[PDB]
């Protein structure tokens, strides 16, 4: 038994990253909407 | 020649090196994941706040 390397969880690292790009897309669209109304 | 009776019983035996206590080092308490996890948490960490 060896100790979990990377390769075991990456999967689970781009998800974050890509859920926290996510959410700066998200955030960003509602400011580019609300800027455009006022 | 005629012997006497043994005066020590012996045989085939196996030598191997004596092995080691192991003492746990002390910051065995990350071995279960990988340095490499261990500073991706944190950099995971410091991204998502
Ligand atoms: C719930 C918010 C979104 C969470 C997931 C966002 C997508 C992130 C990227 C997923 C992994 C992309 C790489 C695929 C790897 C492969 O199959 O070769
Ligand atoms: C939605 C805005 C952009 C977010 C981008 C985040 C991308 C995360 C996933 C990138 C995966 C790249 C490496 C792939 C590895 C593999 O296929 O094995
Ligand atoms: C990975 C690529 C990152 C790109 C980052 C660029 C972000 C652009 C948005 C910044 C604010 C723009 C405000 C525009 C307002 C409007 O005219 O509606
Ligand atoms: C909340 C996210 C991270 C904070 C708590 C996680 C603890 C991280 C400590 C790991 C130290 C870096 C790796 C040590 C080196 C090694 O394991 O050999
Ligand atoms: C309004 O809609 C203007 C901004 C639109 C584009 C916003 C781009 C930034 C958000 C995505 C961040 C991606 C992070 C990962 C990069 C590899």
């Amino acid at each position: 038994t060896s100790a979990l390397s990377l390769s075991n969880v990456a999967g689970v690292f781009y998800i974050l990253v890509g859920g926290l790009g996510l959410a700066m897309l998200v955030a960003l669209i509602e400011f580019c909407y609300k800027s455009r109304a006022e | 020649i005629d012997f006497s009776k043994p005066f020590m019983s012996l045989g085939i035996s196996i030598m191997i090196k004596k092995p080691q206590k192991s003492k746990p080092g002390v910051f065995s308490f990350l071995d279960p994941l990988a340095y490499e996890i261990w500073m991706c948490i944190v950099f995971a960490y410091i991204g998502v706040s």
